[PDB]
């Protein structure tokens, strides 16, 4: 449906997207820490000496810089494209990110924006990243109107997630999980295609209940189902949130309408967590249908650990046991 | 014969610190003396008369403008005021050395700079004011003035935000090959933000044409440079970062005019940043003075004198007052336009927000000032 | 119960908490912008003339230099008390906050700690602030395990709840209503007391329905309280949170228990804001005593603006129109 | 005859920009060369044998130990590890130069200061395997080492923020009247973060008793210095702050310390902060040489020799072997203590969290590597 495709692995869908990118938009750059040669992870690999060293280029090691300089080149109507080596580390931009970047069409009264800036951040656990190298920052951002937050799951949603963000009329942070950058590979489009922003996407139907998730924790959530099905003879519907804001409401709430039940999982801590706010909107709009409480399944409210990860994170078994008590409330 | 890789060097072998030179800084570039006379012929940019009557209006509307939405101010009428005085000169002594089409990133204290490029004096009214010829369509506090048609970035209160994002802006249009230089101001106080050292550093690494021109009144509100920092200034900063960096007196438009044109002939040949640092002194922070050293050049030319100077007074607080009766009288925008602009497009949840408040509205309207809103 | 007592607005509580902070524990210092001369809310008037230059000092205009600096006379045991100088320019210390302050007694195994920094801030709308002097930004700072994050509602509130948190072990955030500082005065106690930190206070006993706020939105709900008793005949138990986290979980959860229906307001945006959370655990908490979708009453998503302010905050007519909604459900 | 409050300085009537002094700049200094030979006698510290064979076995040590746990790291035994070579110098001669109970900031790649300080090898083991002998309860990564004990605070992944947090501590040490300086460490890389620029005025406005230890070997990851700066590398940067510096061999034990002494000597008398650029090559980023250079000049006093160097080389072999048997051996932590220190006092909610983890894995506790984790 989308012409020839080859296998790639999400590290080789972001090349991809950043090639068509940089091929069909003369004004677009790349720039961060270590992307010249080809990135920490691999992501930019070949690019500079495709596309000329003024337009994939290093930094200084300087974060608020990077977004700062970001937000200019975008002003000027140019395509930007900045890295952040783990997201992790975004957090000296976060005021270049709130006050300026997120703040920028409408403090002047769309006289000015920064809408063809993308951030691009690797995120999500790791196996042994410990507090610097797992964390998944998307609900410091969800608080702040103006900017948006996308979350793929795979090679082929990465590339036209990615795509879109590029192309979005306003500033918008692509988280890429780390942790999948070289796991399975699946068939991508060569050429450019594109996935829409704000949208959900139920991957398996169901309707006992409903399960949401995004990036990874994705694949832990369609286990999840595959054991509710087998152990309990329970139908989970499978959604994968992609943007975090501005977020689909509409496929959640449409969903749990059908089952009464939801269930959401993410590797982030609980308190203040995105989830939070996907059940609050739920509950509101969808009261009279519900047959248990909405359940969080989440990291424990603590920094990410090393050693201790394999029992800090909301695997499947502890998604599964959440889904056991709901399904029995 | 030292071999390492981040520096060029030689070896030296005796322990000697290396100490900074405070006491006796980077001098202060002067063309004119308190008397308004040149001190020396060699750098006289001979500005023809014209121009340098608009030098002249222009600091003295501002400071027409300034008294008037100041009082404005302290009457209520408009929620917050600050003045330029003091920086007229450095304002309009820099813009005056701009191409119109370089862009300007500014810090809150140029309204000088929109002054000499004719920003209407309706234009700086709406803005504080928040009324419907706003084009910031009422959304910023007061003094947060932006021009598209006139290349001046919305003035933003985070200090020294601007500052990277002018480098930015000027790698652009390096790429672009656009003949344009970027200048970004800021003061001596903002200059202590981190935001100051990642931009000066990515300019000269990225080799940007920017203008760096920083005011240095000696005072950040409270704050006297003793407490601000410990070295020369922040011109001597410039060096240690590789770019090239001039000290000017702000109370001297020429001098300012003539480091600003020579720093962006060259950053615009060369792709490379220059900073030049003003000094002057903070007269007025908020809610020997450049225009009379101006004045008293004018005299010596003969192209000034007391009837000019009363009649000038005259038609600046006409043109002033009736601005300032027009925008007492416009009506403030519609409150819808506080849902628009968030992102391009308004997400539907951003509707459903507005849709709310329009219903509220509908049955509690009496409770709302909707006197002087549009529509 | 207290001893002597004199009228005190919230600024000059502030300055009291300050200075029996510095005259009973000898390594306090206080320091930020301005700060030297009293600062630009008058919260530090006198106190560098009384204790000394070494003691009340300016720093340099650099938020992110702050909070670093105070961590660090912290992790040597001295009392570090910084002051940001709107809540709005706190975001070039985020990174500080989140990746140093709240993670350092953890990371280190407790070998070392900045428990004795609190960084205090004004904060919330003023009526013509705009974008960057209304900000009310505790939501961001709730989603960090490792800080606390406090805002009192009066005079007497504040100084109680600054002096705890000077004193508690764990960095503190305290944010300071600026809408309040020179506001109505009450009697506050001159000398040294203490208002516990995680403990919300029921300040109106009520049957029908419970109302939670913070700040200077704690006076516009207890006026709603009163809009309802006299239009609707309905008893409304009001409460303020008074400590964002680690919140008091039990107080919001019995009271709910007993009224059945719940609003929660707050100036923050909506979306991400901390409503989100108290609604979603009171949901699993109180599922089966809940009359009413619990209803949250929040600024807009959007930045906050200058000529729209009064069509934007969460006021009375807003609260009370959902509130009589709810009763109505 | 300048009257403004920002800076010193006369008047100049010509314009000239200040230029960089890039090529030749600031002066490597060193004390022997690379035969180990002296250079400058009046430069001699004349170390006592004892102490110079002390730095010679502390870096020989932490080279046995770093070539021991990378290979542990490339066989999965460990999850990370980066080794401290070509850095051995700086780290033993600044720790050298320090008394005991100085405090240390560090930046990761300063074992040699624990190395000097008899940090146990035992311990940084239980780091790098995060087992139940780490202080640490195996919370962060590999190499990320602290020890109360020894002055030397907890060394975390995100770069430069503890540059301005060492000058909170300094300036706390000097209202204690400590007579104790703070160090330190961190890399050229690191020195373009904000929270540099933040650390380096702080410490000069608020006079505070530190050294900042900047250890350039040309590279942040791939990164060369010439896209990480312009000027001078970052002894240039020091003087604009108002901050005596200094530029040294860093492959040059007696360089470092001789520095090092001085610049503590300095700080705690003059309560003012001192900047010393040591010139490296990064020799291994993660997972002609200071060792040799010290052994030639062991060998020239008659100090060391082969036989000598034959036994340590084993001895340090067998040391490092025993720990690494002993580290490997030991289970990690339990699994509780992931709750523990998030606040002083863990709150009910977090306790509630802990108590949901330990019925989870009553029930489901076959899927979980509860092996070797302590009860
Ligand atoms: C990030 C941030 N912190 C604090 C402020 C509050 N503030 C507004 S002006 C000012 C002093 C600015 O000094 P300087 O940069 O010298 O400019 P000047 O007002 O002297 O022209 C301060 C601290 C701010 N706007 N932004
Ligand atoms: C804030 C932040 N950004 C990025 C990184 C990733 N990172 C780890 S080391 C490094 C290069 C550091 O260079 P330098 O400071 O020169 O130290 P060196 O490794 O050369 O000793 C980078 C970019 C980080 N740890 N922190
Ligand atoms: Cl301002
Ligand atoms: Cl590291
Ligand atoms: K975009
Ligand atoms: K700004
Ligand atoms: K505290
Ligand atoms: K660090
Ligand atoms: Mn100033
Ligand atoms: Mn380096």
């Amino acid at each position: 449906e989308y012409g020839q495709t080859q296998k790639m692995n999400l590290f080789q869908s972001v090349t991809s997207a950043l090639d068509n990118s940089l091929a069909k938009d003369p004004t677009a750059v790349i720039f961060g820490e270590d992307v010249a040669f080809g990135g920490v992870f691999r992501c930019t690999v070949g690019l500079r000496d495709k596309y000329g060293k003024d337009r994939v280029f290093n930094t200084p090691l300087c974060e608020q810089g990077i977004v700062g300089f970001g937000i200019g080149i975008a002003v000027t109507g140019a395509t930007a494209i900045a890295e952040i080596q783990f997201a992790d580390y975004i957090f000296p931009a976060f005021d270049q990110i709130v006050n300026e970047a997120a703040k920028y069409r409408y403090r002047s009264g769309d006289l000015f924006n920064c809408g063809s800036l993308t951030i691009r951040s690797p995120w999500g656990c790791v196996g042994h990243g410990a507090l610097y190298h797992s964390q998944s920052p998307e609900a410091f951002f969800a608080h702040c109107p103006g900017i948006k937050v996308v979350i793929p799951r795979s090679p082929f949603q990465a590339k036209g997630l990615l795509l879109s963000c590029i192309e979005d009329k306003n500033p918008c942070i692509f988280f890429e999980p780390k942790i999948l950058y070289r796991a399975a590979a699946e068939e991508v489009p060569i050429e450019p295609y594109n996935i829409p922003l704000s949208q959900a996407e139920v991957i398996q139907e169901g309707s006992d209940v409903t399960l949401v998730a995004w990036g990874t924790q994705v694949h832990v959530i369609r286990e999840v189902a595959s054991m509710a099905k087998e152990k309990l003879g329970v139908s989970c519907e499978v959604i994968d949130l992609r943007t975090i804001i501005p977020w689909d409401v509409d496929t959640i709430c449409k969903s749990v309408i059908k089952t009464g039940r939801l269930l959401i999982s993410h590797e982030a801590p609980l308190t203040g967590g995105f989830a939070s706010e996907i059940s609050s909107t739920v509950q509101e709009e969808c009261f009279l249908n519900l047959e248990a409480p909405i359940s969080r399944v989440c990291g424990y409210d603590t920094p990410f650990p090393h050693i201790f990860e394999p029992f800090y994170i909301p695997d499947k078994w502890k998604c599964y046991d959440a889904l056991r008590k709901m399904i029995n409330y | 014969k030292p071999q390492f890789p981040g520096a060029s060097a030689e070896f030296i072998d005796k322990l000697e610190f290396i100490q900074p030179n405070v006491i006796s800084g980077i001098p202060i570039y002067r063309v004119m003396d308190r008397q308004g006379q040149i001190i020396n012929p060699s750098e006289d940019p001979h500005l023809p008369k014209e121009k340098v009557l608009k030098l002249y209006k222009s600091m003295t509307l501002l400071n027409t403008m300034d008294r008037i939405l100041y009082e404005s101010q302290r009457q209520g009428r408009i929620s917050f005021y600050m003045t330029n005085y003091g920086e007229e000169g450095t304002h309009v002594g820099s813009a005056a050395a701009l191409d119109n089409t370089d862009l300007v990133f500014g810090a809150a204290r140029e309204a000088g700079v929109l002054m000499y490029r004719d920003y209407p004096l309706e234009l700086f009214m709406a803005q504080c004011y928040g009324n419907i010829s706003d084009l910031g369509k009422g959304r910023q506090m007061p003094v947060h003035y932006g021009c598209k048609e006139r290349h001046f970035v919305t003035i933003s209160s985070p200090l020294a935000t601007q500052i990277p994002q002018a480098v930015g802006a000027a790698y652009a249009a390096k790429r672009a090959n656009a003949n344009r230089v970027v200048i970004c101001y800021f003061g001596e106080g903002a200059a202590s933000e981190g935001d100051a050292h990642a931009g000066f550093n990515f300019a000269a690494t990225l080799e940007c044409p920017i203008i760096f021109f920083c005011r240095n009144n000696g005072y950040a509100i409270s704050t006297p440079t003793s407490e601000q920092y410990r070295g020369d200034g922040i011109a001597a900063r410039g060096p240690g970062y590789g770019i090239m960096s001039i000290r000017v007196d702000g109370n001297d438009v020429f001098a300012v005019y003539n480091a600003t044109k020579e720093a962006r002939r060259r950053a615009v040949a060369e792709n490379q940043p220059f900073l030049i640092e003003a000094m002057t002194y903070r007269i007025g922070h908020s809610t020997d003075h450049p225009i009379s050293r101006l004045r008293h050049y004018l005299l010596s030319q003969g192209w000034w004198d007391e009837e000019q100077e009363k009649a000038w007074r005259k038609q600046s607080r006409r043109k002033v007052m009736e601005a300032f009766e027009q925008a007492e009288r416009k009506p403030k925008p519609n409150p819808n336009l506080l849902f628009s602009d968030v992102y391009q497009e308004m997400p539907a949840q951003l509707r459903k927000q507005q849709e709310s408040l329009a219903r509220h509205l509908q049955t509690y309207g009496e409770h709302y000032p909707l006197d002087h809103f549009d529509k």
